């Protein structure tokens, strides 16, 4: 369903490619928006971080704003227990960029500085 | 330096994730937040010997138990926790254990099983209990407080020492 585990395999694997890509002071994230109804829009994101640590997130949300809030104190709560910063990101969805992904990510990409 | 892959496996809510994030940073958290799957890397002195602690926090949940095969194939130790006032997650340690031991495809796994939120006066799982479940395993049985942070130290390098054993 929304909750796929190959589909979160996936995304991890990927994930794992672009740490390996990107230098390792980079955080490597990548997002997936599910609409299920009008307010049920849950968000997963999966972390890689410099240390070779991992973390994976969810939210659920009504509004993309919500599902970004909580995506953000995710990520900053993920940093502080693992005594590290904010050096750097990068989030993609890997194929289907579509109903509620690309505003996702322009809301994340948004709340960075 | 010497690299021991643990793995944290439990029930929901038994404070898999406070005695991870107690152990690494020395802070207790207060709020529930369910867990997927974390990582973490720590470095310890044990025994006069420098290790890289690679621990992994698992899902407590009944979803995400499809990911259990791949991390229970990779990971060396394992944490069995429940908690001391939660009779049913002291009923849920056995499905792990069965796990780990067909995945592992051996009797002899490294386990320690961990009494958590000794802390807590509402007991319903004696110590006794545990005991007999760690001696019918043949692994150590050790009381945790994340609270506290009680025998957290204990679980994790009696883990450690058991990896050692094999
Ligand atoms: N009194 C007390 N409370 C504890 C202790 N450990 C954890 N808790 C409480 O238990 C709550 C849930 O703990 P948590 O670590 O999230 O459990 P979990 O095993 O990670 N749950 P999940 O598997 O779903 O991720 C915490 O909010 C905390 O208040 C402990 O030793 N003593
Ligand atoms: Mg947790």
């Amino acid at each position: 369903a929304h909750k796929n585990p190959e589909m979160l395999e996936e995304m991890k694997r990927e994930a794992e490619r672009l740490k390996a890509e990107v230098p390792e002071d980079v955080v490597c994230v990548v997002v997936r928006t599910t609409e299920v109804s009008e307010k049920k829009v849950v968000a997963t994101a999966v972390l890689v971080f410099s240390n070779k640590q991992r973390t994976v997130i969810y939210a659920e949300g009504e509004n993309i704003k919500e599902v970004a809030d909580k995506l953000i104190k995710g990520l900053k709560k993920a940093l502080k227990v693992r005594n590290q910063e904010l050096k750097k990101v990068k989030l993609v969805c890997p194929y289907p960029m579509g109903p509620k992904d690309k505003a996702l990510m322009k809301e994340l990409k948004k709340k960075l500085a | 330096m010497t690299e021991y892959k643990l793995v944290v496996v439990g029930a929901g809510g038994v404070g898999k994730s406070a005695l991870t994030i107690q152990l690494i940073q020395n802070h207790f958290v207060d709020e529930y937040d369910p867990t997927i799957e974390d990582s973490y890397r720590k470095q310890v002195v044990i025994d006069g010997e420098t290790c890289l602690l690679d621990i992994l926090d698992t899902a407590g949940q009944e979803e995400y138990s499809a990911m259990r095969d791949q991390y229970m194939r990779t990971g060396e130790g394992f944490l069995c926790v429940f908690a001391i006032n939660n009779t049913k997650s002291f009923e849920d340690i056995h499905q792990y254990r069965e796990q780990i031991k067909r995945v592992k495809d051996s009797d002899d796994v490294p386990m320690v099983l961990v009494g958590n939120k000794c802390d807590l006066a509402a007991r319903t799982v004696e110590s006794r209990q545990a005991q007999d479940l760690a001696r019918s395993y043949g692994i150590p049985y050790i009381e945790t407080s994340a609270k506290t942070r009680q025998g957290v130290e204990d679980a994790f390098y009696t883990l450690v020492r058991e990896i050692r054993q094999h």
